[PDB]
């Protein structure tokens, strides 16, 4: 994605690399702009319509610090 | 005592089959030896002397004595020593948990002479099994009760939510399970807290479980947390969730006790719901490598005082010094016969009468592209919660949840075709994410992982 | 917003009086700075998030979460640090004290970019103590009760414990409280087992209760375990010992959990009995002074959740440092409000709201040449507990205790006189030990005379 | 007899006032079993049996009691 570490924290601190703290990254599909682009299916998402990832909102979870901030705990990690 | 050797560490005494052995792994103060360690934590968990001036009036002695037999040192550790002891079976009560943990670590982890002590692993004999009750109902019953067979089970907490009301917390658990899940756990920090009572939560919740369940067709459930402040609080609780008809509880062991636990799980056999054992508040007592009570043991204490579902974590990312141990205690919680092996932290050969076995929940912050790994690791004999791979989908609650079905399906459908799982991963969740648009969403939103170039 | 704020990590604020606080001691794993880490543990044991994209769904947040307020560092010892911590308190229900455990140490111990962790004091506001029930009776309803004043009080345990019939149980315990003692303590190992069961212990047991008691004049007892494999159990033994009549029983609060010991304090309130807390397998949580839960805040949770007695250990031999800390949370058990003094381990000032008290408890092998220090240490408010310094004796059971009898009567008389008992509490127990053949023979028997300063 | 320290073994856990056996010698009669001098008020006389072991000859060790090795609970709890 944007970076393709892994998951990995900022040099010293926890906070995350991949979005940068704020916990929400912008949608690869539209390019935060909100349209398609190109059918993306067979016939079920044509292009000129709302962009079928994030459904029109521009914004998507980020993959590693898990909604979260940082790289522990319960939501960015495994239970030992 | 003297020369004499102790009269506790005798190395050549073999033990009896109906003696509780014990392994601690010590390490003394500088300026002592480690045979009179080994003797002195042999004495400290017993009649509290080595001498034989106190426990003689007529003839009781050495019957209540706990000798030392097996002091080695530990390869790679400096000044680190196993201790196997040995007790006899009069000591210990018939059917009671506190009574052998007041027994063994009483006040032995006091010791002034040791610089630190652990609990590595204990061994009970069968005669000691047979007393006990074990889980409510175990494996087969349980898979039998909810009609659920081949596959893992799926789960999804709702854990970063907090101070919603009941209504949109039954809606919540109504789009998780319409969708394709089958279980869904409570907060364990949920209780009847003032922005939340427990009996409109149990209310909805039952609501969102009937509609969804009859209207899907197969058998649903949600984890109520039973956990209170009093035995009568807790028994309440429990019959108000069985008036509604609900399959299965909650509850947790280090917070509540091992009485409580026991109470609980007797009321559950004679009631014929499930009972899921939540661990929390463990580290506090097994992180640090040098003192506590490995897990091991609490989790053999656990299927001896009773509970069905245990989370014992995940494995995908550990290394093989710490995998292997895991694997190792999974398998002392589900088989009937376990072979010592001390590269899978197993000390002693342990036999469990037919008793029933408990099933590991593997939980924490994964997503869809780590199930391959899980149903190679585990198997299929296991839970899976989802935390955050299942709410956080792009486009709702319903559609995570299909796509969580969706992989786990896909996943085991090859595995029983003969592919491999560590090679073939990516392959099966890319070529099955082509006709179902919620799979190829989630497999565009989180990233891939390679284990390690090929494997493991 | 970013993490350049981190949001939970507010210097400037200052808790509210109804925010429960916090004290962790931490130390970090190499690579990570202080502040990330307090923050963190903040949001670990608290919604698990620094961002709001995932609560703040409808304009609700920042009111169920803690937030750290101050991270000093510790003095001496290097890479560690001091983390206070301040949480709402509509997080927490009322009179249970699981839920303060579970929700401020749950997973927080499990964090991965901390390399050890310690909880070291904890502050309950007011509002929140006066929703739990407390010791059932406190010390002064105890003192009315027994009827003793202006002293310590005496206890014995018996060692010869595995083993022992029920009949010579009997005899051993009436012939130490005929001698003198008030209280005997039944050994925390011995529950059912098969060589002694415990319904022909207590009808034993009391026997000899009411043979001593109605010999001498004054109100003896025992402790009687009745820390069962269940709740209906414990409640069958507890319901026996009050019909035989007895005063006191006794329970294990870290072995049972803290659901049953709340279940039987209340039960003790509603029938007039006192209960004795016994604190086995307490040093697998609290020894090691870099991961834990410090012994104070059990001490806390107990007074809370109920108990008369507590065991807390003798403080004769500590030499300092790790002495004045003890003290400290002697302090925290039967006053009634406690001032902020960190030189003696007290983090937050607490106040109690007129909650009963609770009576500290000695033991661990301690013999008649202790009397002095003791009865200076932990004043009249407390029992003292003997082992082998009864048993022992060349005569008998009945001479030993009348031994610890004499020499605790001449100490407080001494006391009470003005002279003082670090100097001269040998010449005090040497100038008792004239006119009386046993306290003679015991001074000669435990050699060790003291360390006189 | 009366030395400073509870006193282990040199680099061992034992203790050194009865070397391990638990219980001494009294010094008293110096294990004779009888008196030697009158002590209170005559009325423990020279002739009979010691006042102090009452004829057993042997009394409980003062240090480690009866335990044999220090570092335990009925001898040590009193740091």
């Amino acid at each position: 994605a944007a970076n393709n570490n892994p998951q990995g924290t900022k040099p010293n601190s926890l906070v995350c690399a991949n979005c940068e703290g704020e916990g929400c990254v912008a949608c690869s599909q539209c390019k935060g702009g909100g349209v398609n682009l190109i059918d993306h299916f067979n016939g079920q998402f044509k292009a000129g319509a709302l962009c079928w990832l994030c459904r029109g909102k521009k914004e998507v979870l980020c993959g590693d610090c898990n909604g979260a901030g940082f790289i522990g705990g319960f939501l960015s990690t495994f239970d030992e | 005592v003297k020369d004499y050797k102790l009269t506790y560490y005798t190395p050549d005494y073999t033990p009896k089959d109906t003696d509780l052995l014990a392994a601690f792994r010590f390490s003394p103060q500088p300026g002592v030896p480690a045979d009179e360690a080994g003797a002195a934590i042999a004495a400290e968990s017993s009649t509290g002397t080595w001498t034989t001036v106190w426990t003689d009036l007529l003839t009781d002695m050495d019957r209540y004595k706990g000798k030392c037999y097996h002091i080695e040192p530990v390869q790679g550790e400096e000044n680190s020593y196993f201790a196997f002891i040995a007790y006899p079976l009069d000591l210990f009560e018939e059917g009671s948990v506190t009574n052998i943990l007041t027994s063994i670590v009483g006040n032995v982890f006091g010791f002034k002479a040791i610089r630190s002590l652990r609990l590595e692993d204990i061994r009970f004999p069968v005669a000691l099994v047979k007393t006990f009750q074990g889980p409510p109902h175990g494996i087969q019953v349980e898979r039998d009760l909810l009609n659920k067979y081949g596959r893992p089970m799926l789960g999804c907490t709702i854990k970063p939510k907090l101070g919603l009301s009941a209504k949109n917390y039954g809606r919540a658990v109504y789009e998780c399970l319409r969708g394709g899940l089958d279980f869904t756990k409570d907060d364990e920090n949920i209780n009847s807290q003032p922005f939340q009572r427990w009996r409109d939560r149990f209310l909805f919740v039952a609501d969102a479980i009937h509609k969804s369940q009859a209207e899907t067709g197969e058998i649903k459930g949600h984890y109520l947390n039973v956990t209170a402040p009093t035995c009568e609080e807790m028994m309440k609780r429990a019959e108000f969730a069985k008036e509604l008809g609900m399959p299965i509880i909650m509850h947790d062991f280090l917070t509540a006790g091992f009485t409580a636990n026991t109470t609980l799980a007797k009321w559950c056999r004679d009631n014929g719901v499930l009972l899921h054992i939540h661990r929390a508040m463990h580290a506090v007592i097994d992180r640090q490598r040098n003192h506590g009570i490995h897990f091991r043991v609490l989790a053999k204490c656990l299927r001896l005082s009773g509970g069905d579902h245990l989370h014992s974590g995940t494995v995908v990312g550990k290394l093989e010094g710490d995998k292997a141990s895991t694997l190792g205690f999974v398998d002392l919680m589900r088989e009937d016969h376990i072979e010592a092996d001390r590269s899978r932290g197993v000390f002693f050969t342990q036999d469990w009468a037919s008793m029933p076995g408990v099933l590991p929940v593997a939980s924490g912050g994964i997503h869809v592209w780590h199930m391959p790994a899980l149903v190679e690791i585990f198997g299929d004999d296991s839970v899976l919660q989802f935390g955050g791979g299942t709410l956080g989908h792009p486009w709702g609650n319903a559609p995570g949840a299909t796509a969580n079905r969706v992989a786990l399906e896909a996943c085991v459908q090859a595995r029983n075709e003969g592919r491999d799982l560590y090679r073939e991963g990516g392959d099966i969740l890319r070529e099955a994410g082509k006709w179902s648009p919620e799979l190829a969403a989630a497999l565009d939103l989180w990233k891939e992982i390679k284990f390690e170039f090929e494997t493991m």
